[PDB]
């Protein structure tokens, strides 16, 4: 997504970005949320099993 | 117990010392350790192997 690269199970969310913020982050600065450049909406991201 | 506070001092110890220890063994992972980058994605798509 955007440059950011990584791994894992995409799911829907409901978090509440601010207007101008692109992705989430953990306490552990581990990316947590991801807002995909097409149609603007929240997405989550899960570890694999 | 009920209103005094603090009196379980030990076992919240105990847990906050684990918490600690393993958040610092976390973030240990954002280091450049003499490298260029800290991710190891970019590193190895971007150079040749030698
Ligand atoms: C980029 O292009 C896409 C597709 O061309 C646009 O997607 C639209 O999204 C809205 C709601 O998110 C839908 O109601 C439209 O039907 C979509 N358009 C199409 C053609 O399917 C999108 O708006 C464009 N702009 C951005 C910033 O993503």
């Amino acid at each position: 997504f955007n440059g950011l690269t990584g791994t894992g199970v995409l799911t829907e969310s409901n978090k509440k970005f601010l207007p101008f913020q692109q992705f989430g982050r953990d306490i552990d600065d581990t990316t947590d949320a991801v807002r995909d450049p097409q149609t603007l909406e929240i997405l989550d991201i899960t570890p694999c099993s | 117990l009920s209103s005094t506070a603090s009196a379980l001092g030990k076992l919240q110890d105990v847990v906050n010392q684990n918490a600690q220890a393993l958040n610092t063994l976390v973030k240990q992972l954002s280091s450049n350790f003499g490298a260029i980058s800290s991710v190891l994605n970019d590193i190895l798509a971007r150079l040749d192997p030698p």
